[PDB]
């Protein structure tokens, strides 16, 4: 039953490892995808320091690169970008479906508008073209409740769902990861200074790549879902409508009713209901305890470019991956042909 | 070579913590009973009855 | 034999307590191109009183002005170099990142092996047989207890004890009576809570240790030293000459050993009394700065640091019970040439600890890097044709001694 | 150049929101009162 | 809010990183190397004319 | 009281934003940098030729 | 607290160490670009005197 | 890596000496096979052989 | 078996200072490898791992 956080922080741990287990060969693909793709000195990567003695020195072998992978893949962003899409709520065939959706679409444009929707969009769909895999998330701020759309930066290493679920939006999912870099002057200046810090462990970074700064620290927040016993009470006031039943949450004493139009009636009856929660934890503890969010499934939202089931794991794809071996090939030519070419001039 | 007459022999402004006591003993002892009673009238001494 | 990982192991690494907790406030951005080498701040002033039974007495013997200094500077350089063949290392090593890793630990390590020895090296205040390790609950709570006796408020103290000790103590706290939470706790992590017994407390595996030094035969102090204010008043250092030794030895007295005299003992800076320690007077004691020899006679001159002041024309700076003079009785702590880690326990403003920023060379490309507030320049240069590259590291260190009546070194006592 | 003007024009609608937050304590507040 | 207005031509975030490219940066090498064979060019013709 | 648009040169070597921050337009940014040249007579004409 | 501005100045030196330590080889990439595209000399430049 | 540091007033490094670089390096190696084998005969597998699994 | 060399002592590798556990500085220790034996004379030949530098 684990009474304790420590006991629920190791189970926690174990289910981490559970998920990263199985999907750590895919999202490597698409992180040397994205690098290859993008990063400036990405396409010889493996072999950046490579040559022979000759003579007393290590002259290291030339090596160009002609980046032509990226246009067709900048056509798409561009063909993308061109036209954006965004979700529309249609009317039903009742006498206030106009009106409802109508108000419906309005404050989903608001909350669009007046938040980070457009970045969400654009990054997640610029991760999915390039190494396969993209999110965002929709979570509530309070500026009193509102709902906000943030975007999620390194998807491929920083997001992680559960194993048992299968579909394309995962909807069969019982929790999930989200993780992300932190800096440790942020990190005393948040929570405390008297814990040192720990960072999650995964051997990810590093893989052919340049290090200079261990000042980074990972954290994570974790997504549940529960069923739980919650009793409700029905207000049964005769004025402007009779039947309206509501969750204890909110009461005569917690908002000021008084029982002026409502009555107590029955409130008795309990059901089973579906709650999510949140948390923020790290390698040693947790940072911040759970608390139930608003809503009733995991705000993440995967982004897939193309996706399939093949043996009992998820693939992705985008589009730079099956170029990969003409591109690296043609560099080599090129290098080859050029220092030849420059050894014996006349 | 010798750039000693460049610089400057500099002292701060800021005195350095020092060593302090507490008083317990002033305000635990009886002072209302001799409260302005030695006067210029009264002189070098004054005096209480006994039981 | 040829597939080899580029990932490199684990290797080891000490902590780091004293740079933390040591005062850098004070002596920071202070040691500029203008104010020099070094620095001097204040000392406060005390004043003595006179009992007399008449008011016009306008005329009388008034008191005095001595102003004080305490300076610090500069130490010395920090320096790790390497040399090799920089093609060959960058074989397989990309950027030269490999050789970053382990070179800022040792500048880091090596900053506070100096700072513990300073530390013990100037402190004065001596607790316990050095024999004795830490066992109990009143091995710690003793330097607490001295410190507030001695009149110190304003400020926080602290004390660092090896691993070895602290799994002792926890073991003692493990036989609590009421304190389930406490025992929970040392029963699970074996973790002491943070302020124990008055004083914060801390484990440090990183530390430094000292050896006695071989001495033997009935010391006693052979010239009347001169410990008055206006002599002592800008180091609390003095000099003494000891007779009654050893024929000659090498090496008579180590750095950081404790000399103690028997018959002054010390004074509240406050009241001016004396300090009783349940059972016992306390008596003064005063650290060796520099090693001592010995000479043919038995004749020792040494310089001590911490001053018995009884100066008889300035009172109000008094910080002994009575003068030193001439076949006074003294001892030192510990057995002959014994090796020990000796046990710390400070005051906030005791030691202090700043940095000197380094200018970039000119036409040699450089870096700095950033680890826990310390700035390393790293230089790179590649004199001579022979490929041979050169990198260095340098960080600059300056420290100061504010008082040092309040610090030193305590063991156990049985 | 379609990549490089909408990341201009989504740069200019961060300039004009700071311009907005920014404009409320120098040009006053706005109210519309003239029944 | 802070009044710095950044403007990126193409902008990304790999590896814990901000990283940002233009248009010069991918056609450096192509150029660089037909710079060098021209040259190497141009000195073997102005070495033996006839 | 009027708000004015100024531009800034070398972007690339002069405008350095918080670490932390994430964005594009980074909105979650804590402190910020701006650098830029300047010669010695308008450094004395501004500010003063004390220091 | 930073009551002084002494105390105040060498963390906002720190801040400007932490902001410039990891966006460091991309400016650089960026202002080669721009001497390479811009500056008459820039397309050979890093090996000018050669011979 | 291991290294060690020097001392110097001004920090002149003209006539001390400068670390190498020493490389170690640790082996593993493949142990023996773990073979478990059964036989049994046709026979006894169509009248005898039930519950194989 | 395991092996105690009395009167040499374990350092903490990054400081290179002693180890004392209390008043008794710890002994370095080592595991013998293969099975040894013993010939006339009293002598053995061992393989340790660890090794005290």
């Amino acid at each position: 039953m684990a009474e304790t956080l420590e006991k629920k922080h190791e189970r926690i741990m174990l289910r981490f490892d559970r998920a990263y287990s199985p999907q750590k060969e895919v999202r490597e693909k698409c992180i040397e995808a994205t690098r290859f793709a993008r990063v400036p000195g990405g396409q010889w990567e493996g072999a950046t320091a490579a040559g022979t003695k000759l003579d007393e020195q290590f002259e290291k072998y030339p090596k160009f690169e002609i980046n032509k992978v990226a246009t067709e893949l900048n056509r798409i962003i561009a063909e993308y970008r061109n036209n954006r899409i965004t979700v529309k709520f249609r009317p039903g065939d009742r006498e206030a479906s106009e009106e409802l959706a109508n108000k419906l679409n309005g404050l989903f444009r608001a909350d669009y508008e007046e938040t980070d929707g457009g970045e969400a969009c654009d990054n997640a769909f610029d991760d999915a073209a390039t190494g396969g895999f993209g999110c965002f998330r929709l979570t509530s701020m309070l500026v009193r409740q509102r709902i906000a759309i943030e975007p999620i930066y390194d998807p491929s290493r920083s997001v992680w769902f559960d194993p048992d679920a299968k579909k394309y939006d995962k909807s069969d999912a019982l929790w999930a990861f989200c993780m992300y870099s932190l800096s440790p002057e942020k990190y005393e200046a948040e929570y405390g200074k008297k814990p040192p810090t720990s960072l999650d462990v995964t051997s990810m970074t590093s893989w052919e790549y340049n290090w200079f700064g261990a000042d980074v620290i990972y954290i994570a927040k974790y997504y549940e879902v529960r069923k739980e016993s919650v009793d409700v009470i029905s207000y049964r006031h005769p004025i402007t409508g009779e039947i309206a039943t509501y969750d204890s949450d909110q009461v005569e004493d917690i908002e000021d009713e008084l029982a002026i139009a409502g009555f107590h009636e029955v409130a008795r009856r309990s059901v089973k209901r579906r709650r999510v929660y949140v948390s923020v934890v790290d390698g040693d503890g947790f940072l911040e305890k759970p608390r139930r969010i608003p809503g009733e499934h995991i705000p993440l939202i995967p982004v897939y470019g193309k996706r399939w089931f093949i043996d009992d794991i998820e693939r992705v794809e985008g589009h730079i991956a099956k170029a990969m071996d003409p591109q690296r090939l043609y560099n080599l030519q090129v290098s080859m042909l050029a220092d030849t070419a420059a050894q014996d001039p006349g | 070579n010798n750039l000693d007459s460049n610089v400057s022999q500099i002292v701060l402004k800021k005195f350095l913590p020092g060593f302090m006591s507490d008083l317990v003993l002033a305000k635990t002892v009886d002072r209302q009973l001799l409260a302005g009673e030695i006067n210029s009238s009264t002189g070098d001494s004054v005096s209480f009855k006994r039981p | 034999s040829q597939i080899v990982l580029k990932k490199f192991l684990p290797g080891f690494m000490s902590d780091l307590v004293l740079a933390k907790t040591v005062d850098r406030q004070l002596l920071a951005g202070e040691i500029n191109s203008s104010t020099g080498d070094s620095v001097s701040f204040k000392r406060p002033h005390q004043f003595s009183s006179l009992r007399t039974p008449t008011g016009d007495i306008s005329g009388q013997n008034k008191n005095n002005l001595i102003s004080g200094k305490a300076t610090g500077r500069v130490g010395n350089y920090i320096t790790v170099a390497v040399e090799y063949q920089q093609l060959e290392e960058a074989i397989k090593l990309n950027q030269l990142e490999e050789i970053l890793a382990p070179v800022r630990q040792r500048i880091v390590t090596d900053l506070e092996t100096e700072l513990a020895h300073f530390m013990m090296n100037n402190g004065a205040l001596s607790l316990g047989s050095p024999n004795t390790p830490i066992t109990k609950w009143s091995d710690v709570a003793q330097t607490a207890s001295f410190l507030k006796d001695l009149g110190v408020n304003e400020g926080e103290n602290y004390a660092v004890m090896d691993p070895w000790s602290a799994q002792r103590l926890a073991d003692a706290q493990t036989g609590l009576h009421a304190s389930d939470q406490l025992v929970r706790t040392a029963w699970e992590n074996a973790q002491i809570p943070t302020n124990f017994g008055g004083i914060r407390a801390l484990m440090s595996n990183g530390l430094a240790s000292r050896t006695q030094g071989a001495f033997g035969g009935t010391l006693t102090v052979k010239t009347q030293p001169t410990v008055t204010y206006n002599a002592v008043k800008d180091s609390y250092q003095f000099t003494v000459t000891l007779t009654g030794a050893t024929a000659s030895v090498t090496g008579f007295l180590k750095a950081g050993d404790q000399v103690k005299f028997t018959n002054t003992y010390w004074l509240q800076q406050q009241t001016k009394q004396a300090l009783y320690n349940g059972a016992t007077p306390i008596s003064f004691t005063a650290t060796v700065t520099a090693d001592a020899n010995s000479d043919s006679g038995g004749d020792v001159t040494v310089t001590l640091s911490g001053v018995p002041i009884y100066d008889t024309t300035n009172p109000q700076y008094n910080s002994v019970s009575r003068q030193v003079e001439a076949g006074d009785a003294v001892s030192v702590v510990g057995t002959a040439s014994q090796t020990m880690k000796p046990n710390l326990f400070y005051n906030k403003f005791f030691c202090g600890l700043g940095s000197i920023p380094l200018p970039k060379l000119h036409s040699i490309d450089s870096a700095v890097a950033t680890y826990e507030g310390f700035s390393i320049r790293v230089h790179k240069y590649a004199d001579g044709d022979a490929n041979v590259q050169k990198m260095r590291f340098d960080l600059l260190p300056a420290y100061v001694c504010f008082n040092p009546h309040m610090g030193g070194q305590f063991f156990g006592n049985p | 150049s379609f990549i490089y003007l909408d990341n201009m024009a989504k740069s200019l609608k961060r300039a004009g929101e700071v311009w907005l937050s920014m404009a409320r304590e120098v040009y006053g507040s706005e109210r519309e009162v003239r029944i």
